[PDB]
């Protein structure tokens, strides 16, 4: 597809999440890069509102 | 799981890559994540290019969690098991659906299942690839930045499409 020519190199990634779990509101910001040639993603996420009210692993499929 | 456009599609399967085909205008990704014997997440994300940057913007809503369950009680290990994401076409919406199971390790040695149901629909008006059934093989590693004192996660993930000859 034409869209795939966009992915032949390393692409910077930004992730921004706003969450509310049982009324616990929080935000997460992430940065990193992806290299689809190798199926490879590297990302670092920060909870910008303080402590994350849920375990980090439970957010991997949403943020990663 | 959030930017499945970074999956490696083997050359012989590239006609099945919805995710890249929707770029740069992007796609909406929605999920219901059902934690067995606990609450659920509903997520809505827009994944698209902003200039040369791939952006994933997400709203997450969680309800019905148990105060002392594995999620709000923080009883899950900081690790992650390999899994497959099973994809099928959704022609009625010119997109795709996916289903898969995440097994989160509980600190007592048990497992917390998180059933995932997923739908993706294109944002733009360019043509998109509607795939035959296949899956994404995913491996993920979680770590900490030893100089980071904020609450954080470092993720390394590898994703490869498979399931077609
Ligand atoms: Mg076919």
């Amino acid at each position: 597809s034409k869209g795939e020519e966009l992915f032949t190199g390393v692409v910077p990634i930004l992730v921004e999440l706003d969450g509310d779990v049982n009324g616990h509101k929080f935000s997460v910001s992430g940065e990193g890069e992806g290299d689809a040639t190798y199926g490879k993603l590297t990302l670092k996420f920060i909870c910008t509102t303080g402590k994350l009210p849920v375990p980090w692993p439970t957010l991997v499929t949403t943020l990663g | 799981s959030g930017v499945q456009c970074f999956s490696r599609y083997p050359d012989h399967m590239k006609q099945h890559d919805f995710f890249k085909s929707a770029m740069p205008e992007g796609y909406v990704q929605e999920r219901t994540i059902s934690f067995k014997d606990d609450g659920n997440y509903k997520t809505r994300a827009e994944v698209k290019f902003e200039g040369d940057t791939l952006v994933n913007r997400i709203e997450l809503k969680g309800i019905d969690f148990k105060e002392d369950g594995n999620i709000l009680g923080h009883k899950l290990e900081y690790n992650y098991n390999s899994h497959n994401v099973y994809i099928t076409a959704d022609k009625q919406k010119n997109g795709i659906k996916a289903n898969f199971k995440i097994r989160h390790n509980i600190e007592d040695g048990s497992v917390q299942l998180a059933d995932h149901y997923q739908q993706n629909t294109p944002i733009g008006d360019g043509p998109v690839l509607l795939p035959d059934n296949h899956y994404l093989s995913t491996q993920s590693a979680l770590s900490k930045d030893p100089n980071e004192k904020r609450d954080h996660m470092v993720l390394l993930e590898f994703v490869t499409a498979a399931g077609i000859t």
